[PDB]
């Protein structure tokens, strides 16, 4: 930077730009069933369980 | 008031079913069990069953 106790730099044009950002908002809702994922279909299982 | 979840659900067992190939014969067991000589712990002898 060409600094001075005097001098300034004054823009003369511009540029409108767009810019994308992009953010998580949701996530997949799962649900698990306990008792089918331990063990499916057995009493003496569920008894243990 | 809401929304609730529950156990999952599945159609209960109604009867047994039994699906095996159609073999009729009995291997030898008494050639096993009620045979004569036995061979020694050094030498045993492998029966194939099937
Ligand atoms: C083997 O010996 C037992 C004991 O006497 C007898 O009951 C059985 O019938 C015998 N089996 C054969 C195939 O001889």
């Amino acid at each position: 930077v060409a600094y001075s106790n005097n001098s300034i730099a004054i823009p003369t044009n511009f540029t409108i730009s767009v810019t994308t950002e992009i953010l998580p908002v949701s996530m997949t809702k799962t649900s698990v069933d306990c008792t089918m994922y331990i063990c499916g279909d057995s009493t003496e299982c569920s008894n243990l369980l | 008031k809401g929304i609730y979840q529950t156990s999952n659900f599945r159609v209960q067992p109604t009867e047994s079913i039994v699906r095996f190939p159609n073999i009729t014969n009995l291997c030898p067991f008494g050639e096993v069990f009620n045979a004569t000589r036995f061979a020694s712990v050094y030498a045993w002898n492998r029966k194939r069953i099937s």
